[PDB]
């Protein structure tokens, strides 16, 4: 057993690690806009006459309460999971992590060597 | 209180509270306009339903660690 | 999909996945905020512990039953409670899986209707449906007649049914049920010297209750010998030590049963509302009702009641008729496992409320034909 | 392997002074540096540094294992300055948390060794006697089959 | 920046900056005038030596302590002292650091509202916050339940936690410490002709307590013991000679922990108090109090005691129950390290008493939300 390629793996599990992170964040930069694109579809501003924009505002405006409705649902739903988590996350912090939050300590430093200056 | 003032919250979000248009009351480029914004206003919100998507996939993954080291432990 | 059985309850919520045997999380329905100080900081104190978290914690929280009597006083602790039972005892959220409540019979119709508002409107459910207590523990016997008594935690109801036709004039609700008997046991345990005052002691109370207490088959013999002998003496540990030593308290808890007056009630016991339940019923089935008499509930659990019972009933029937007490081992769960045998069939599929009815008629759906 | 060697290759004056200090207290001058491992875990022990035993026997068990008692000087300031903490707060949980969730794909609340080795390839290093089954003996403590996030950071803590 | 972790204590002060191990400065807190007339001219005498300077000239002073019983009878002094410490011993103006003084519980208001004025007006701090004594030393033992008893050198005091809320009425609090034992020692000592009576004789007579006396863990064998064989007589070397013998005085003047009644006072030993707070809490936190027994403050290091105390309640408290009692090696610090630990987290940054918030409200401010 070497203490020799310790450095080299962990830098190497890091590497790895963030290329897989920017990877799963373009991906899902990608997933978010063709959904986005299925779900409202793009504008036409293409020789429209009035009415045809009179119209097609009508309809997104429709869209627009119908998602609007959607997303403060799935707001209020964010809002309830993330408290929710957030609480979770601390009841395992004190259920594990509880006795270790005194024990964060920077010790035995400056009296180590301030004792014959007396 | 049960919840009743959280229902009226709701309710007052989806129909009251939200960005309540009059939209096809305007003329050509400011219906335009107002369209455009409703438009932008849509994509960036759906945007962010499918971050709060992603979110809820974050806090199930979240769930189910806590849940095995609960289980392991206990 | 499946669906989801819930049963709430009152002492005990019982939930699970229709087309199981027994429920998949069973636990009290308490709701406690904390009543000291609290001194330490970032210890990660919640502001109400609900379910079985408070019955570890009871030391320091002033516990509060969201349920009465059957019927619910508190709307927002229920609401509380439901949402804990199907997010962390579950986990699968609602919004893709259809409920049945269950409800005592003879309830204020405005509960009812609440309670199926708040599934509606705030866990936005698909459909749910509100079945009455006894007919599920009838389904879970795989009888299709009988008369059934359900003594629960919070009130005891004995609903007769033939061939599948209910009685609705036959039906007998009394207010006496478990949480009376707790109450009455802390109040006869003072004449020895233990003194429980706190709501978090009820529970230490409840255990004795459980463990202890039976119900004799004869009452004055029993006073008679517990007088003279100490043969019945038993005793118990509580959660610090101090054994104390159980006397005639111990069959004479859960005699108020049979004789309400002990608690000042001036109904007549659960042997005898039967009977009058039963006579009420038409001349030509009553033989059936007799000889079918079904047993459910927590409370009809007490050791030596299936004895006791049908002593006092073939006492008071004619002497021709044979007199039988259905008494499963499941009696605890036995209205769940119903519950999820009537999900599970596929000709009720088409019963359950549907979202878009509600959104036609109001919360008020629930008394038209989706019973 | 190539951390603290190089550091040594660019050592700075903070480390130079307790270095001199060490060898001052060992060499008196004009002399190969010999530092006994013995002598060297006593002296870093006595030094006021941190006083863990554990480096000065894996150090003892490690060099002079040639008769001599000799330590070269790459391996002598390796040891010393590895004696110290060198690391950067190893990142950050919830981003380590992340980057193991992305790394684990079964997400039953742990992660097997499937996962583990199949990132370890990835990284692209060799393999040598602490691979295959030093993993294995370290992460299994209590031995339950599998090698969570949790049971990664008790494997190799303080990931850089 | 740092905060400043404070303690004035009754004895000794402990200062130093918040997220170390050990305080920076540990000191007497004495103020002594010198009394004779003195001859020499030019010799710079000063007008008062404070803190351990004072330990050195205490030939030709009139030492007199600050703080009596937890409460401060003499301002002018305790402000002198401060000024000391913050001054000459952290050499830190304390124009730029908050800091965290500690307070015994039950103390007079008054004496908490002229600290935080005096704080805030003379020394100008930027924020300051009063923390009771015995939260800090259960955050120094890494729990987060259990019934701590500080037996400091003014007041002994034993707050009971569970779980982070504090019960506010089951806090004994008892004067009994160990300046009491000093002066009993002093007094006991006269049976064998050794006589102490100036106040700096005292400081002997401390130092003689500090390093012979143990707590017997059963008196009455060892008072036989002692007056049969000579196995105890430990000698001991004044400041000038003379060598002193210590019979059955080395247990006697601890013993009066134990029994009040020595020095004339009426409680219950430290061995009772402890119990009789545990029996007012609740019923279902009483197994985790009898397991988390903590000890902490300077008297409780006596050689012996943690034997003694758990032998007592063992035998007070029932036979089932675990009597488990904590006494860290580190126990004469327990308080302050449990200082710098709260004044290092960052859930507690929020907490201080800022400045322009007294500016608004007055000195009554500590009172309020800002405990
Ligand atoms: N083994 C038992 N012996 C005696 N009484 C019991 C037993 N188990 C439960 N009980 C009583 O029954 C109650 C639980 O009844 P339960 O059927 O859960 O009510 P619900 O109908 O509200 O679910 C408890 O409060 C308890 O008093
Ligand atoms: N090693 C010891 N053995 C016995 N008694 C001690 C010892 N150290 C201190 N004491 C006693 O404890 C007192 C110091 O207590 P301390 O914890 O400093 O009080 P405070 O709470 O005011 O800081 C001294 O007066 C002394 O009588
Ligand atoms: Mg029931
Ligand atoms: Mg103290």
């Amino acid at each position: 057993i070497s203490a020799s390629r310790k450095l080299q793996l962990k830098t190497l599990m890091l590497q790895i690690a963030k290329q897989e992170m920017e990877r799963e964040a373009e991906e899902r930069r990608g997933e978010k806009g063709r959904v986005l694109r299925t779900r409202c579809q793009p504008l036409e501003l293409d020789g429209l006459g009035f009415e045809e924009l009179q119209d097609l505002c009508r309809q997104l405006h429709a869209r627009v309460d119908k998602v609007d409705e959607e997303r403060y649902d799935v707001e209020a739903k964010v809002t309830k999971n993330i408290t929710e988590i957030a609480d979770l996350t601390q009841k395992i912090y004190d259920l594990r992590g509880k006795f270790k939050r005194p024990t964060l300590r920077r010790v035995r430093i400056s009296a180590d060597a301030m004792m014959q200056a007396l | 209180g049960k919840r009743q003032t959280e229902r009226e919250k709701k309710k007052k979000i989806l129909a009251e509270r939200r960005k309540v248009l009059a939209i096809d009351h305007l003329n050509e480029d400011q219906l335009r306009e107002k369209a455009k914004e409703l438009w932008q206003s849509i994509y960036n919100l759906e945007a962010e339903k499918f971050d709060l998507q992603e979110k809820f996939k974050q806090q199930k993954y979240e769930i189910n660690v806590l849940r095995n080291r609960i289980n392991d432990n206990q | 999909t499946t669906a989801l059985v819930c049963d709430n309850g009152s002492g005990l919520v019982k939930a699970g996945f229709a087309g199981d045997d027994a429920p998949r999380a069973v636990f009290p329905s308490i709701v406690g905020r904390p009543r000291h100080q609290g001194v330490m900081v970032g210890m990660g104190q919640k502001d109400s512990y609900v379910g079985d978290e408070a019955q570890s914690k009871r030391g320091i929280l002033t516990l509060k039953y969201p349920i009465e009597h059957g019927i619910i006083t508190n709307w927002d602790d229920m609401e509380k409670i439901w949402h804990h039972t199907f997010y962390n005892e579950l986990r699968v959220a609602p919004e893709e899986h259809p409920t049945l409540l269950t409800e005592a019979p003879l309830n204020p119709k405005a509960n009812r209707e609440k309670m199926t508002q708040i599934m509606f409107e705030t866990f936005n459910v698909p459909a749910m449906y509100v079945a009455i207590q006894a007919v599920l523990s009838l389904y879970a016997s795989g009888r299709t007649t009988g008369i059934v008594l359900d003594s629960g935690d919070g009130v005891t109801h004995n609903v007769p049914i033939y061939e599948g036709y209910a009685l609705p004039h036959a039906i007998m609700r009394l207010d006496l049920a478990g949480r009376d008997l707790t109450d009455y046991l802390m109040k006869i345990l003072t004449e020895r010297g233990y003194s429980f005052v706190t709501t978090a002691e009820r529970e230490i109370v409840r255990d004795i209750k459980e463990k202890l207490c039976y119900v004799a088959l004869d009452f004055e013999n029993e006073m008679a010998t517990a007088a003279s002998s100490s043969s019945l003496e038993k005793s118990y540990e509580l959660p610090d030590g101090q054994v104390i030593t159980i006397g005639n308290e111990r069959f004479r808890c859960p005699e108020t049963l049979f004789q309400p007056s002990f608690i000042g009630m001036e109904s007549a016991g659960i042997h005898e509302t039967t009977y009058n339940s039963i006579m009420k019923c038409d001349i030509d089935i009553r033989k059936d009702l007799y000889a079918n008499n079904v047993l459910s509930g927590g409370t009809t659990m007490y050791p030596g009641i299936a004895d006791r019972m049908q002593k006092e009933i073939t006492a008071l029937a004619p002497s021709t008729m044979k007199i039988k007490i259905i008494a499963p081992p499941e009696r605890k769960y036995s209205v769940w496992i119903g519950g999820s045998i009537l999900a599970s069939l596929s000709t009720f599929q088409q019963m359950w409320i549907s979202k878009q009815e509600y959104d036609e008629a109001g919360p008020s759906i629930v008394h038209r034909k989706c019973f | 392997d190539d951390i603290y060697k190089a550091a040594v290759e660019q050592l700075t004056e903070e480390q130079k002074n307790e270095f001199k200090a060490a060898f001052d207290i060992f060499v008196l001058g004009a002399e190969d540096g010999c530092i006994s491992t013995k002598e060297l875990g006593k002296v870093m022990r006595m030094l006021g540094q941190n006083p863990t035993p554990e480096e000065l026997q894996e150090m003892i068990d490690e060099v002079d294992e040639d008769g001599s008692g000799t330590v070269d000087f790459d391996e002598f300031l390796v040891m010393m300055v590895r004696c110290m903490k060198d690391d950067s707060k190893g990142k950050s949980e919830e981003e380590l948390s992340d980057l193991f969730r992305m790394f684990d794909k079964n997400a039953d609340g742990y992660i097997d060794l499937d996962e583990l080795k199949m990132m370890l390839q990835a990284t692209g290093e060799t393999i040598t006697e602490d691979d295959i089954e030093e993993l294995m003996k370290d992460g299994d403590k209590n031995n339950d089959g599998r090698i969570d996030y949790d049971e990664f950071l008790e494997f190799m803590k303080g990931v850089e």
